Protein backbone atom coordinates (compact mmCIF):
# COMPACT_ATOMS: atom_id res chain seq x y z
CA UNK A 1 0.00 0.00 0.00
CA UNK A 2 2.82 2.39 1.03
CA UNK A 3 6.76 1.86 -0.22
CA UNK A 4 9.01 2.80 2.83
CA UNK A 5 9.54 6.96 3.25
CA UNK A 6 12.16 9.04 5.26
CA UNK A 7 11.64 12.01 7.21
CA UNK A 8 12.95 14.00 9.60
CA UNK A 9 12.10 16.94 12.01
CA UNK A 10 13.86 19.19 14.03
CA UNK A 11 12.05 19.43 17.46
CA UNK A 12 13.09 21.75 20.25
CA UNK A 13 13.42 24.95 18.49
CA UNK A 14 14.83 25.49 14.63
CA UNK A 15 16.63 28.13 15.36
CA UNK A 16 18.63 26.28 18.69
CA UNK A 17 19.47 22.91 16.87
CA UNK A 18 18.79 21.18 20.11
CA UNK A 19 16.91 18.14 18.62
CA UNK A 20 16.41 16.73 15.73
CA UNK A 21 14.50 12.75 14.76
CA UNK A 22 14.68 10.90 11.75
CA UNK A 23 12.14 8.44 10.74
CA UNK A 24 10.86 5.72 8.33
CA UNK A 25 7.29 4.72 7.23
CA UNK A 26 5.72 1.62 5.56
CA UNK A 27 1.79 0.34 5.33
CA UNK A 28 2.08 -3.75 3.50
CA UNK A 29 0.65 -6.60 4.49
CA UNK A 30 2.28 -10.42 4.28
CA UNK A 31 0.48 -13.55 4.10
CA UNK A 32 0.66 -16.95 3.16
CA UNK A 33 -1.60 -18.18 0.46
CA UNK A 34 -4.46 -20.59 1.59
CA UNK A 35 -7.69 -21.63 -0.33
CA UNK A 36 -10.30 -23.46 1.47
CA UNK A 37 -8.28 -24.39 4.48
CA UNK A 38 -5.18 -25.72 2.65
CA UNK A 39 -1.49 -24.58 2.34
CA UNK A 40 -1.80 -23.62 -1.87
CA UNK A 41 1.63 -24.09 -2.35
CA UNK A 42 4.09 -25.08 0.52
CA UNK A 43 5.14 -28.36 1.73
CA UNK A 44 6.48 -28.46 5.23
CA UNK A 45 8.68 -30.58 6.15
CA UNK A 46 10.27 -31.55 9.29
CA UNK A 47 13.44 -33.74 9.93
CA UNK A 48 15.88 -34.58 13.17
CA UNK A 49 18.45 -31.95 13.35
CA UNK A 50 20.95 -32.84 16.25
CA UNK A 51 22.70 -29.46 16.14
CA UNK A 52 26.51 -31.11 16.87
CA UNK B 1 13.38 -19.69 36.56
CA UNK B 2 10.66 -19.60 34.04
CA UNK B 3 10.39 -15.39 34.91
CA UNK B 4 10.79 -14.27 31.35
CA UNK B 5 11.24 -10.86 30.57
CA UNK B 6 8.04 -9.01 29.76
CA UNK B 7 5.56 -9.14 26.94
CA UNK B 8 8.05 -6.08 26.19
CA UNK B 9 11.29 -7.50 25.40
CA UNK B 10 12.36 -6.23 22.25
CA UNK B 11 12.30 -2.56 21.73
CA UNK B 12 13.68 1.10 21.84
CA UNK B 13 12.13 3.44 24.57
CA UNK B 14 10.25 7.38 24.67
CA UNK B 15 10.96 10.24 24.84
CA UNK B 16 10.88 14.49 23.82
CA UNK B 17 7.77 14.84 21.85
CA UNK B 18 4.24 13.93 21.22
CA UNK B 19 3.52 10.97 23.15
CA UNK B 20 1.97 10.15 26.07
CA UNK B 21 3.43 12.49 28.61
CA UNK B 22 1.08 12.21 31.48
CA UNK B 23 -1.97 14.12 31.54
CA UNK B 24 -4.53 15.40 34.06
CA UNK B 25 -8.80 15.72 33.90
CA UNK B 26 -10.06 17.70 36.72
CA UNK B 27 -13.28 18.89 37.66
CA UNK B 28 -15.24 20.72 40.34
CA UNK B 29 -19.26 19.68 41.60
CA UNK B 30 -20.43 21.84 43.79
CA UNK B 31 -22.92 20.20 46.02
CA UNK B 32 -25.46 22.30 47.66
CA UNK B 33 -29.22 21.71 49.74
CA UNK B 34 -29.63 18.72 51.67
CA UNK B 35 -27.11 16.13 50.30
CA UNK B 36 -28.86 11.94 50.48
CA UNK B 37 -27.24 8.92 49.03
CA UNK B 38 -29.58 9.94 45.83
CA UNK B 39 -26.34 12.27 44.19
CA UNK B 40 -23.95 11.44 41.12
CA UNK B 41 -22.25 13.80 38.74
CA UNK B 42 -19.57 13.41 36.24
CA UNK B 43 -16.42 15.58 37.18
CA UNK B 44 -14.09 14.75 34.54
CA UNK B 45 -13.92 12.20 31.58
CA UNK B 46 -11.37 9.67 30.27
CA UNK B 47 -10.43 8.17 26.83
CA UNK B 48 -10.44 4.68 25.82
CA UNK B 49 -7.02 3.34 25.21
CA UNK B 50 -5.47 4.93 28.52
CA UNK B 51 -4.01 3.41 31.71
CA UNK B 52 -4.65 5.80 35.37
CA UNK B 53 -1.48 6.44 36.87
CA UNK B 54 -3.42 7.96 40.33
CA UNK B 55 -6.66 10.18 41.49
CA UNK B 56 -6.20 13.14 43.99
CA UNK B 57 -9.31 13.61 46.02
CA UNK B 58 -9.60 17.10 47.61
CA UNK B 59 -13.10 18.55 48.93
CA UNK B 60 -14.59 20.83 51.33
CA UNK B 61 -16.49 20.61 54.34
CA UNK B 62 -19.42 19.68 53.88
CA UNK B 63 -20.97 18.37 56.93
CA UNK B 64 -20.56 20.57 60.17
CA UNK B 65 -21.94 18.28 63.28
CA UNK B 66 -19.81 17.31 66.11
CA UNK B 67 -20.07 13.43 64.72
CA UNK B 68 -20.04 13.97 61.26
CA UNK B 69 -20.81 11.07 58.96
CA UNK B 70 -20.68 11.96 55.13
CA UNK B 71 -19.47 9.34 52.54
CA UNK B 72 -18.52 9.62 49.04
CA UNK B 73 -17.53 7.38 46.22
CA UNK B 74 -15.79 8.17 43.42
CA UNK B 75 -16.29 5.96 40.22
CA UNK B 76 -17.65 5.08 36.69
CA UNK B 77 -20.25 3.48 35.28
CA UNK B 78 -19.05 0.15 35.67
CA UNK B 79 -18.13 0.12 39.09
CA UNK B 80 -19.27 2.54 41.19
CA UNK B 81 -16.92 2.06 44.17
CA UNK B 82 -13.56 2.02 41.60
CA UNK B 83 -11.11 4.46 42.61
CA UNK B 84 -12.79 5.38 46.04
CA UNK B 85 -14.67 3.45 48.45
CA UNK B 86 -15.86 5.07 51.48
CA UNK B 87 -13.54 8.07 51.76
CA UNK B 88 -15.02 10.44 54.30
CA UNK B 89 -12.45 13.17 53.17
CA UNK B 90 -15.52 15.80 53.16
CA UNK B 91 -16.34 15.78 56.64
CA UNK B 92 -15.76 18.57 58.87
CA UNK B 93 -12.87 17.30 61.12
CA UNK B 94 -10.74 14.93 59.75
CA UNK B 95 -8.07 15.98 56.51
CA UNK B 96 -8.86 16.63 52.98
CA UNK B 97 -6.34 15.48 49.87
CA UNK B 98 -6.48 11.15 49.82
CA UNK B 99 -5.11 9.75 46.57
CA UNK B 100 -6.15 6.42 45.41
CA UNK B 101 -4.95 3.13 46.57
CA UNK B 102 -7.05 0.89 44.56
CA UNK B 103 -7.71 0.26 40.83
CA UNK B 104 -4.17 2.53 39.27
CA UNK B 105 -2.90 0.83 36.52
CA UNK B 106 -5.66 -0.75 34.22
CA UNK B 107 -6.68 0.00 30.56
CA UNK B 108 -10.42 2.17 30.22
CA UNK B 109 -12.40 -0.27 28.43
CA UNK B 110 -15.57 1.32 26.49
CA UNK B 111 -18.58 2.75 28.64
CA UNK B 112 -16.17 3.63 31.41
CA UNK B 113 -15.26 7.04 30.40
CA UNK B 114 -16.91 9.37 33.09
CA UNK B 115 -15.81 9.69 36.69
CA UNK B 116 -18.74 9.69 38.85
CA UNK B 117 -19.09 10.82 42.57
CA UNK B 118 -21.59 8.81 44.38
CA UNK B 119 -22.60 10.13 47.92
CA UNK B 120 -22.58 6.58 50.09
CA UNK B 121 -23.91 7.67 53.58
CA UNK B 122 -26.54 10.65 54.49
CA UNK B 123 -25.17 13.55 55.86
CA UNK B 124 -26.40 14.78 59.52
CA UNK B 125 -26.07 18.72 58.79
CA UNK B 126 -25.75 19.43 54.49
CA UNK B 127 -23.70 22.65 54.04
CA UNK B 128 -22.56 24.34 51.16
CA UNK B 129 -19.08 23.08 49.67
CA UNK B 130 -17.42 21.48 46.18
CA UNK B 131 -15.17 18.61 45.63
CA UNK B 132 -12.45 18.49 43.33
CA UNK B 133 -10.97 15.20 41.53
CA UNK B 134 -7.49 14.91 39.53
CA UNK B 135 -7.12 11.78 37.72
CA UNK B 136 -3.65 11.20 36.05
CA UNK B 137 -2.92 8.95 32.70
CA UNK B 138 -1.41 8.70 29.36
CA UNK B 139 -2.00 7.59 26.19
CA UNK B 140 -0.01 5.55 24.11
CA UNK C 1 -7.71 -5.67 2.14
CA UNK C 2 -7.12 -7.27 -0.92
CA UNK C 3 -8.96 -10.34 -2.33
CA UNK C 4 -7.22 -12.77 -4.82
CA UNK C 5 -9.99 -15.87 -5.86
CA UNK C 6 -9.54 -19.19 -6.94
CA UNK C 7 -10.80 -22.18 -9.34
CA UNK C 8 -10.57 -25.56 -9.20
CA UNK C 9 -10.66 -28.48 -11.85
CA UNK C 10 -13.09 -30.37 -12.99
CA UNK C 11 -14.36 -33.36 -11.05
CA UNK C 12 -17.58 -35.83 -12.25
CA UNK C 13 -18.02 -38.89 -14.91
CA UNK C 14 -18.11 -39.02 -18.56
CA UNK C 15 -21.84 -39.38 -19.20
CA UNK C 16 -21.74 -42.84 -20.83
CA UNK C 17 -23.82 -43.86 -24.17
CA UNK C 18 -26.91 -41.91 -24.08
CA UNK C 19 -27.32 -38.93 -21.84
CA UNK C 20 -27.60 -35.37 -22.50
CA UNK C 21 -25.32 -31.95 -22.16
CA UNK C 22 -28.55 -30.77 -20.56
CA UNK C 23 -29.80 -33.10 -18.16
CA UNK C 24 -27.16 -33.74 -15.90
CA UNK C 25 -25.33 -30.48 -14.11
CA UNK C 26 -21.95 -29.58 -12.77
CA UNK C 27 -20.86 -26.88 -11.01
CA UNK C 28 -17.15 -24.83 -10.79
CA UNK C 29 -15.63 -24.42 -7.33
CA UNK C 30 -14.38 -20.92 -6.45
CA UNK C 31 -12.77 -19.35 -3.42
CA UNK C 32 -11.20 -17.00 -1.67
CA UNK C 33 -8.21 -15.35 0.24
CA UNK C 34 -8.45 -12.14 1.66
CA UNK C 35 -4.79 -10.21 2.35
CA UNK C 36 -5.17 -7.32 5.23
CA UNK C 37 -2.80 -4.39 5.10
CA UNK C 38 -1.30 -2.51 8.12
CA UNK C 39 0.86 0.77 8.63
CA UNK C 40 4.01 0.50 10.48
CA UNK C 41 7.31 2.24 11.13
CA UNK C 42 10.42 2.83 12.93
CA UNK C 43 12.54 6.35 13.94
CA UNK C 44 15.72 7.79 15.63
CA UNK C 45 16.29 10.89 17.51
CA UNK C 46 19.74 12.99 17.52
CA UNK C 47 20.59 15.65 20.30
CA UNK C 48 22.88 18.22 20.40
CA UNK C 49 24.03 16.94 24.32
CA UNK C 50 25.09 14.12 22.52
CA UNK C 51 26.46 15.87 19.77
CA UNK C 52 29.19 18.57 20.41
CA UNK D 1 47.39 7.42 19.65
CA UNK D 2 44.67 7.00 17.43
CA UNK D 3 40.80 6.75 18.01
CA UNK D 4 38.40 4.53 15.76
CA UNK D 5 34.55 4.64 15.92
CA UNK D 6 32.02 2.14 15.38
CA UNK D 7 28.15 2.48 15.00
CA UNK D 8 25.91 -0.63 15.63
CA UNK D 9 22.98 -1.60 14.31
CA UNK D 10 19.07 -0.45 14.90
CA UNK D 11 17.00 -2.15 17.62
CA UNK D 12 13.54 -2.02 18.28
CA UNK D 13 9.97 -3.04 17.22
CA UNK D 14 8.15 -1.46 14.23
CA UNK D 15 5.46 0.74 16.32
CA UNK D 16 2.51 -0.89 14.92
CA UNK D 17 -1.23 0.69 14.05
CA UNK D 18 -1.30 3.93 15.32
CA UNK D 19 1.58 5.07 16.84
CA UNK D 20 3.68 8.44 15.52
CA UNK D 21 7.37 9.05 14.49
CA UNK D 22 7.40 11.53 16.65
CA UNK D 23 6.83 9.90 20.53
CA UNK D 24 8.48 7.06 20.78
CA UNK D 25 12.33 7.72 20.54
CA UNK D 26 15.34 4.86 19.56
CA UNK D 27 19.47 5.69 20.43
CA UNK D 28 21.92 4.71 18.24
CA UNK D 29 25.09 2.35 19.69
CA UNK D 30 28.21 4.18 19.48
CA UNK D 31 31.91 2.81 21.02
CA UNK D 32 35.49 3.60 20.67
CA UNK D 33 38.59 2.07 19.93
CA UNK D 34 42.07 3.17 20.81
CA UNK D 35 45.49 1.82 19.40
CA UNK D 36 48.93 3.76 21.35
CA UNK D 37 51.82 3.86 19.31
CA UNK D 38 55.72 3.84 20.87
CA UNK D 39 59.35 4.18 19.35
CA UNK D 40 61.56 1.12 19.11
CA UNK D 41 65.13 0.15 17.55
CA UNK D 42 68.23 -2.07 16.84
CA UNK D 43 71.42 -1.86 16.83
CA UNK D 44 74.85 -3.44 15.77
CA UNK D 45 78.58 -2.50 16.30
CA UNK D 46 81.57 -3.22 14.77
CA UNK D 47 85.10 -2.34 15.68
CA UNK D 48 88.94 -2.56 14.06
CA UNK D 49 90.43 -5.23 16.08
CA UNK D 50 88.60 -7.95 14.79
CA UNK D 51 88.15 -6.25 10.99
CA UNK D 52 91.63 -6.14 9.69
Amino acid sequence: AQRPQAGTEKSDIPALNRRMTVGMDEIIGVKKAAFNGKQHGVVMGFFGAAGD
Amino acid sequence: MPATNSAQARLAAPGHGFGGNVKVSYGSVAFTGTITTADAATVCNLPVGAIVLGVTLESDDLDTNATPTITLNVGDAGSATRYFSASTVAQAGTSSSAPATTGLLWTVTEGNTAVRIAVANNAATSADGSVRVAVTYYLP
Amino acid sequence: TLNIPLFYKLGGAPVTGDTPIVGNETPLDNYNCGVPVALRGKGVAITKNQTF
